[PDB]
């Protein structure tokens, strides 16, 4: 059988989940002559032939499209042609921005199997048995695909560990199918707003979330910042009301803290997104009211009391 | 000039929430339903797009659940939805996101919107998958995860900004109609937390128990349970020795 994957790349670069793929895929297969067959899409992806010639890939097809990066029309028709090509078992996406533009819609159209944000994944004899979450986390839901010789899955960002070393996979060239796309690719951008500290090098964070309440009690939580020589960092429902700038947020759509050594998360649930960008922090320590929240569940140390409280006797015994 | 927004009421459990008899939910008393958080966003970026309009802009809210929806479609016509749909039988039961996204496009076809909004993700299943269903089965333009949307009543092109990992953003142009999935703080919606809502059937629709359901789905739930997670080490006492423990940590991290 075949494993499909397909890669990422975006403004010239490979997006490193590609390789956690290709893991998953190497690490599901019931085979040793199973195959796994790689796609990069995009007019330029040639130049990503070294990057995923890689340990684990058996086949790396470059796919050559109308759009430099991802576009849902053209994404969609050359993965609905990459599984009519090579008739895959399984499909495994990246549960990632540009996967949300149309994996869903892929599985919509014909009969296959499909599940999202899917962090375990196995075979039980022939039959692939995935494990995704349920009610914000608070359950594991488990899943299968009674009937489908095809399955779809997105699969969650740093859960599965990529191989290492090189690869000599038989790389071929296609043309993605000839539709014309309903959307054309504009400038990228980023946002203005405040941005003296890059908070990707700091070692000390201090980092606030919804539970802060109003924007006039994010004073108090940079002068308890100042005085313990952290960071101020904070979670997205912080940064989107304009209180702190969107070079502060931690986790997907804002930055991941590799330097992190410390850090304190106050009035955040602990929400994957927010993961993404602090779950790797060798010492957590979660401060919230909520002992079911999710934060808990990767905090070292866990606080179940009011931030405030909390905040005003740290600063005093700093003093 | 019609704006429709898809909307799910979203579960979220109570504590000591337990596993039903045959293993496949979460017992329903242990259950708090609201508007999911995502629809907050998408329904005032409609009702924005409806006031900067000298135009009129209909926004129709639409559901696909059972009668305890009735309480959130309620809620978006007093914040000023023009109209709201709740889609349901019995046998819609266990449908999962692609199913939803078919059930959906069959209101949508009879009610011919310009543009079709639906939230990034719900806050329970976390699915980020019925909306572009949706797109798929209306076969329309679509994008996920808009964060701004310039757009005017009747244009055949929008340009969106969609909100990528790593504190950036795309600037696309999309042609209308489009479904587009809408980002958090994509606005700052007003109402942070006698017309009735009209109620439709299956057989309203065209669809029969055989169009939907679990049967119908594109997996099937083995089981639902409690996993074993990580546990923190909880710092017992007073305010006083809490936050000294936290200056413990805090000196030892410093050393
Ligand atoms: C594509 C996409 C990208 C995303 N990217 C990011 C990202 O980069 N960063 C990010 O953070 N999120 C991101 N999210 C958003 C995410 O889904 C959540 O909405 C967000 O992380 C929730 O933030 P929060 O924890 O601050 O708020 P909440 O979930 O509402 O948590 C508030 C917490 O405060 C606690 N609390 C309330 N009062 C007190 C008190 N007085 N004392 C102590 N505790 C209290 C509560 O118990 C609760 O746990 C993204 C989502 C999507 C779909
Ligand atoms: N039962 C439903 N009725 C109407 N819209 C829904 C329903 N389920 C999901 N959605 C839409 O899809 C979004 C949630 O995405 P998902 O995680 O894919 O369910 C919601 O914000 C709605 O716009």
């Amino acid at each position: 059988s075949k494993i499909l994957v397909i890669a990422e790349h975006r403004r010239n670069d490979l997006r490193p989940v590609s390789l956690e793929l290709i893991g998953a895929a190497n690490g599901l297969k019931k085979s040793g002559e199973d195959k796994v067959v790689v796609a990069v899409i995009g007019s330029q992806a040639d130049a990503f032939v070294p990057a995923l010639s890689v340990n684990g890939v058996d086949e790396l097809v470059v796919v050559k499209g109308s759009s430099i990066d991802f576009d849902p029309d053209v994404f969609e028709a050359s993965v609905s042609a990459l599984i009519a090509a090579h008739n895959p078992s399984v499909v495994l996406l990246p549960h990632s921005v540009d996967s949300l533009g149309y994996a869903s819609s892929l599985a919509s159209k014909t009969g296959y199997g499909f599940a999202t944000d899917v962090y375990i994944v196995e075979y039980q004899g022939d039959e692939l048995v995935a494990t995704r979450g349920g009610y914000n986390q608070k359950v594991n839901v488990e899943v299968d695909f009674p009937g489908k010789s095809t399955v779809v899955l997105t699969i969650r960002p740093s859960v599965f560990k990529p191989l290492e070393g090189a690869g000599s996979p038989v790389v071929s060239n296609v043309d993605a199918p000839s539709v014309q796309s309903r959307s054309q690719n504009k400038d990228y951008v980023e946002v203005g707003g405040g941005n003296d500290i890059d908070i990707t090098t700091v070692d000390f964070i201090m980092s606030i979330g919804r539970g802060i309440g109003e924007e006039t009690n994010v004073e108090q939580f940079r002068e308890l910042a100042d005085e313990a020589g952290a960071t101020l960092c904070c979670s997205e429902p912080i940064a989107d009301a304009g209180w702190l700038p969107k070079s502060r947020q931690v986790g997907q759509s804002g930055k991941v803290v590799g330097s992190c050594k410390l850090y304190v998360a106050m009035g955040i649930s602990g929400s994957i997104q927010h993961m993404a960008g602090m779950k790797h922090v060798p010492t957590i320590i979660a401060v919230n009211t909520d002992p079911g929240a999710s934060i808990f569940t990767i905090a070292k140390y866990g606080i179940v009391a009011d931030i405030f409280d909390i905040e005003e006797e740290l600063k005093a015994q700093l003093a | 000039m019609k704006i429709l927004v898809a909307v799910k009421q979203t579960a979220a459990l109570e504590e000591d929430f337990e596993i039903r008899e045959d293993g496949m939910d979460v017992d329903e008393d242990f259950m708090m339903y609201d508007l999911n958080e995502w629809d907050d966003f998408s329904l005032e970026e409609a009702m924005k797009i409806k006031e900067s309009s000298d135009t009129d802009v209909e926004v129709v809210v639409v559901s696909v659940g059972p009668d305890r929806v009735d309480e959130s479609l309620r809620k978006c016509l007093a914040k000023g939805a023009d109209r709201a749909v709740r889609v349901w039988d019995d046998a819609a039961e266990g449908s999962d996101a692609i199913v939803v996204g078919r059930i959906l496009t069959e209101v949508i076809k009879k009610e011919a919107p310009d543009m079709v909004f639906a939230g990034v993700q719900s806050s329970d299943q976390a699915y980020a998958s019925t909306g572009i269903s949706v797109a798929s089965y209306l076969n329309w333009p679509h994008a996920a995860v808009v964060a701004d949307l310039q757009y005017k009543p009747g244009d055949n092109k929008a340009v969106i900004r969609r909100e990528l990992e790593g504190g950036m953003l795309q600037e696309v142009e999309i042609n209308c109609p489009a479904v587009l999935t809408i980002q958090l703080g994509i606005n700052k919606p007003r109402y942070a937390s006698t017309k009735p809502i009209e109620e439709v059937s299956l057989a309203d629709i065209g669809l029969s128990a055989n169009d939907v359901g679990a049967a119908q789905s594109m997996s099937r739930v083995r089981r639902m349970y409690i996993p074993e997670k990580g546990r923190a080490t909880m710092i017992e006492g007073t305010i006083s020795e809490q936050a000294a423990k936290i200056i413990q940590i805090i000196n030892e991290f410093k050393g």
